[PDB]
């Protein structure tokens, strides 16, 4: 079968160089050419470029015209993705798909579209350092009931969280992650349980950070 | 040339010097790809010795063309509710075209005996014609896009042919070789001959090869026949005894 | 160059209906550039019409295409839970492009949400600013307007919004909003209010809470 | 950028003899130790041949290019660099064009937009061209490079294929036998009829060194060449320059005993030719049916038979 695998996630700063791998197997290399598109988060797709392997001839879009280079080493049979002066506007998730559009050796179009694609490559944008998580219950109030956990400056995105280590995962809400203007994230997490379950049953919120290396987890009681 | 049939059903496949049977094991030097747009009723014309308005104003093949055609119908692909215009036949020129010859005469042409001054008049049609193919036409007008194999096969390093693998060399015995798609019999053994770099194979003054160059290594080998004879029975009559003897 | 406009913006069906979607291109593009993407949540776009009539390998006979000339549809003759995903047409008949997406959701029954507020935390006070939470739970479907108010009037611009994807066995959407201010404004009022209105409530619901 | 000189001696070229030149392998089988019999484009023996001297001395017509060209260079000190091919040799049409500045050999094969008199001139003024379209073909490789230099070249293109033989030897072209190994083949498919000669001027106003070109033309005949040992050409017979040329190629040898040989058979051609038809009689009544004085109505369109006659 025809596989892709492709690079890690990176939070460099912004104005620097992006380097992207893309490895393939299981099909002929020089026979097919490389495209290189993005997904914005919240946006629809946006195609890049495109290279293809038997004699390096390339084709960039305008926009990134003056930003992209494509190469290709038949060696390993990976192809490298360089892109300089990164902007703020580059977080979103990259595809490295398999040509069948324009060919590669006569350069000209042919009958197909993208037909295979990577894993995604995570390019995250934002000028600020790695921070611990901070952790804050939300109680239900005096008068089914409901509480949560709010959790506020983790840095970066990756961060799991956890109810009782997964006991009572049928009722844990995880609404999507929202960015300030001071660049830190925000997330929560909503637990609703009887009424007759808040003075007697036990709830602990648990918030993993791996880049810091945090397992931080707090009781969260009514008040 | 094992995956071929993975297309629309062909109408037109015809192979001329090679059978197409799964005899993807020959090596050529080069193979020359000749991919147009006709229409049905002129498929016919694309053959050695055949005579037409496409044969002889827009492609002739020679008379011993070793290769092949595909024509296959593209109605779907190229067919127009308005009428596609952009493909184009000459019907009119002076003499006809010799083989493998591309013609894109623009000028006028000289029906009669005036000048046509460079513009449409009297005695001066254009050239160039349309097809003008719609899905609503016949089966003979509907557009077909043929391709046609050109193979060469010259005393050339041949670097064109089918996945077949190579094993060792052995020499002073006789086996079976298959030198690049020459096959034989025989011992072959290191060669003294002093061949220069432009040459392949040697021949002797029995017109026949009894030299070649390894595809692999520039050695050359000199081919001979494995061992041979005549055998002679003698006899006393089969009245006096059973015993004979045996020369070679 | 060319632009390709997909409809409708959302499609909301069911698991057993027929899905058709529209493409169209501001130029002529041949049949043959055209190319029709599902991509689902999590995982990677793949490929499964080109040339907007034939059928990629490994795809459902269910899915089919068509079209000319200026206008492209892409028809599901039956839906399935699986098949709810973002729907992209593309043409590299000039340059290449892509489009915006189209979205395909589930079409259930009206519902109702139980919007409850959460004032900030203790802890919060003494680290200089606090933040209230405005919660929606299940309701259906998706548009409810939501507003913050300090005991007289309307406020916007400081407040967060994170809306959720389709449930996995309701299909209904949970909604948040976040509030934070420093804590010198924070004691400068007592009373504040989240005003929820939606198309299965036949009234907007206000909920206020004071200090305590 | 074009360089403007005429400077030009305007005198006719010489003509002289290419007695056993142009003599190259026709193919890359090896043999050896045999007389072979091969028809082929080869140039003539004795043949005529056109001498240019450059030397002030600055002639560099363009020449037609048939079905083959022989070129010979007597030179010292690399005044001939390249060469250019083509029909029209603008952008309407197709052009090669090779250079050899003595640092690598580039065969250039695109559409071109040449002055009218490209040539070059430490190596600092290239004024050949002006343009550059699309380009079908490029290539680069190893330089090929009293009088000691001399240069045999031959250029032949057939079926779409551009092949070149050369050979390189030290020193009116010299009697002797030289055979011509291939050097360079390619797959262009260029219309090629006429065709010019490259020079490199020393500048000091310029004055170039004295060389020598000859150009001869190829033609289709038999030819009978003869190996020794070694598989090198050392020998050959022209079957159609003499009567007893066509004799030692009958007889397949070099020697030929006293007697009498039948050697061939002698036929005259025709001249003209001449067509005879019975004439043009009792034509089909087609001026009845058109000018007809009064025409029936479409409803009632009269059909008339029209046979045994001449359909005019
Ligand atoms: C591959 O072929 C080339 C052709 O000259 C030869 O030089 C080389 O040794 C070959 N490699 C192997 C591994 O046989
Ligand atoms: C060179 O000679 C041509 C010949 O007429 C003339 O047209 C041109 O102006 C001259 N100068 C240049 C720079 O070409
Ligand atoms: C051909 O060569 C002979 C002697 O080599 C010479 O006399 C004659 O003039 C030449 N032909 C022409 C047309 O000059
Ligand atoms: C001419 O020679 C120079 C080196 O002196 C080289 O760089 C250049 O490519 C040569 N040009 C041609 C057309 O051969
Ligand atoms: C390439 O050829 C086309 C016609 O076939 C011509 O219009 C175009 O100008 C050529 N390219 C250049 C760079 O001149
Ligand atoms: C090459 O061009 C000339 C220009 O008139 C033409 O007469 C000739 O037929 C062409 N050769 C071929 C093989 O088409
Ligand atoms: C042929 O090659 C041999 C190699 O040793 C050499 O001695 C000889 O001079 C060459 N020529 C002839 C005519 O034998």
């Amino acid at each position: 079968q025809v596989q892709l695998v492709q690079s890690g996630a990176e939070v460099k700063k912004p104005g620097a160089s992006v380097k992207v791998s893309c490895k393939a197997s299981g099909y002929p290399f020089t026979s097919y050419g490389i495209s290189w598109v993005r997904q914005a988060p919240g946006q629809g797709l946006e195609w890049m470029g495109w290279i293809s392997t038997y004699n390096g001839n390339t084709n960039y879009a305008q926009k990134f015209q003056g930003r992209v280079t494509m190469t290709t080493d038949t060696s390993t049979t990976t192809g490298y993705m360089e892109l300089r002066r990164l902007r703020s506007d580059d977080t979103a998730v990259y595809y490295c798909a398999r040509d069948y559009t324009r060919g590669a050796w006569f350069g000209e179009s042919l009958i197909g579209g993208f037909d295979n694609w990577g894993q995604g490559t995570l390019v995250t944008v934002s000028s600020a350092s790695t921070k611990g998580p901070s952790v804050f219950p939300l109680a239900p109030s005096s008068k089914t009931a409901a509480l949560g956990c709010l959790v506020k400056d983790y840095f970066p995105e990756p961060v799991t969280v956890s109810w009782n280590s997964g006991a009572l995962t049928s009722g844990v809400h995880t609404f999507p992650a929202v960015l300030q203007s001071s660049g830190l994230y925000s997330l929560s997490s909503v637990v609703t349980v009887p009424s007759s379950s808040l003075g007697t049953q036990t709830y602990i919120c648990n918030v993993n950070h791996k880049p810091s290396n945090t397992k931080v987890d707090k009781k969260v009681e009514p008040k | 040339y094992s995956v071929l049939y993975n297309l629309a059903p062909f109408f037109t496949f015809k192979c001329y010097g090679v059978s197409p049977t799964k005899l993807n094991d020959l090596c050529f030097t080069n193979v020359y790809a000749d991919s147009f747009v006709i229409r049905g009723d002129e498929v016919r014309q694309i053959a050695p010795g055949q005579t037409g308005n496409i044969a002889d104003y827009n492609y002739k093949l020679p008379d011993d063309f070793t290769g092949c055609v595909i024509a296959w119908n593209s109605n779907k692909l190229d067919s127009k509710v308005s009428g596609n215009y952009n493909y184009l036949y000459r019907l009119f020129r002076k003499s006809n075209l010799k083989p493998f010859e591309r013609d894109i005469s623009t000028e006028i042409y000289q029906a009669g005996n005036k000048p046509c001054n460079g513009v449409a008049g009297f005695n001066c049609y254009f050239p160039l014609r349309s097809y003008s193919f719609r899905p609503t036409y016949g089966v003979g007008h509907q557009p077909y896009r043929v391709v046609v194999l050109s193979f060469e096969l010259l005393h050339a390093p041949a670097t064109v042919c089918g996945p077949k693998k190579s094993t060792n060399l052995v020499k002073n015995k006789c086996v079976n070789f298959n030198f690049n798609g020459l096959k034989g019999t025989g011992v072959l053994t290191e060669s003294n001959k002093k061949f220069l770099p432009f040459q392949q194979f040697g021949r002797d003054i029995a017109d026949t090869t009894d030299a070649v160059r390894d595809p692999q290594t520039l050695e050359i080998l000199d081919i001979t026949p494995c061992s041979f004879g005549g055998v002679s029975v003698i006899t006393p009559g089969t009245n006096t005894s059973n015993q004979v003897a045996v020369l070679y | 160059e060319i632009v390709l406009t997909q409809s409708p913006g959302t499609l909301s069906l069911s698991p057993g209906e027929r899905a058709t979607l529209s493409c169209r291109a501001s130029q002529t593009v041949s049949s043959t550039s055209l190319a029709w993407y599902q991509q689902k949540p999590g995982q990677a776009p793949r490929l499964l019409i080109y040339g907007a009539s034939s059928r990629a390998t490994g795809i459902p006979d269910r899915f089919s295409g068509s079209g000319s000339g200026t206008d492209f549809t892409l028809t599901i003759s039956r839906l399935e839970p699986e098949d709810f995903a973002v729907y992209y047409c593309q043409q590299h008949d000039t340059s290449l492009t892509f489009g915006g997406g189209t979205k395909v959701e589930i079409k259930r029954t009206v519902a109702a949400p139980s919007v409850f507020i959460f004032p900030p935390s203790d802890e919060q006070l003494k680290s200089g600013t606090a933040s209230v939470v405005c919660l929606l739970n299940n309701f259906y479907p998706r548009e409810a307007k939501v507003q913050w108010k300090v005991d007289n009037a309307l406020q916007s611009g400081n407040s967060q919004e994170s809306v959720t994807e389709q449930d996995s066995k309701d299909s209904t959407y949970s909604l948040s909003s976040t509030l934070t201010l420093s804590k010198a404004d924070y004691e400068k009022h007592k009373v504040y209010a989240c005003e929820v209105t939606h198309q299965g409530l036949s009234s907007p619901v206000t909920k206020s809470f004071n200090r305590g | 950028q074009c360089v403007n000189l005429t400077t030009r001696t305007q005198l006719p070229p010489a003509y002289t003899n290419s007695f056993t030149r142009g003599v190259y392998y026709p193919d890359k089988v090896f043999r050896s130790s045999v007389l072979h019999s091969t028809q082929d484009l080869f140039l003539p023996f004795f043949s005529n041949v056109t001498w240019f001297h450059v030397i002030k001395r600055f002639d560099n017509p363009v020449l037609p290019f048939n079905d083959g060209v022989y070129f010979a260079s007597i030179e010292k000190s690399n005044i001939i660099r390249g060469w250019i091919f083509g029909t029209t040799l603008d952008s309407k049409t197709q052009s090669l064009l090779i250079v050899n500045n003595a640092t690598n050999v580039v065969i250039k094969v695109c559409e071109f937009q040449f002055c009218n008199d490209p040539f070059l001139d430490m190596e600092s003024e290239f004024r050949v061209y002006s343009s550059a379209n699309n380009c079908t073909f490029e290539y680069v490789s190893q330089p090929f490079l009293n009088f000691k230099n001399l240069r045999e070249f031959v250029f032949k293109n057939i079926d779409g294929y551009f092949k070149i033989y050369s050979k390189h030897t030290p020193i009116d072209l010299p009697q002797g036998f030289s055979a011509l190994e291939p050097l360079v083949d390619l797959p262009i498919g260029i219309n090629i009829t006429r065709f010019q000669t490259l020079l490199a001027l020393h500048r000091s106003g310029w004055t170039a060194g004295a060389a020598a070109y000859y150009v001869g033309y190829l033609q289709p005949r038999t030819f009978l060449l003869k190996y020794n040992e070694n598989g090198t050409i050392t020998d050959a017979v022209d079957c159609a320059l003499d009567p007893l040329s066509e004799t030692k190629c009958t007889l397949k040898s070099f020697t030929v005993e006293k007697g009498i040989y039948q050697t061939s058979n002698f036929r005259v051609q025709p001249t003209e030719s001449i067509v005879r038809f019975p004439n043009i009689t009792n034509l089909c009544p087609f001026d009845e049916v058109f000018n007809a004085t009064r025409f029936a109505s479409v409803y009632a369109w009269n059909r008339k038979r029209i046979s045994n006659c001449v359909a005019d």
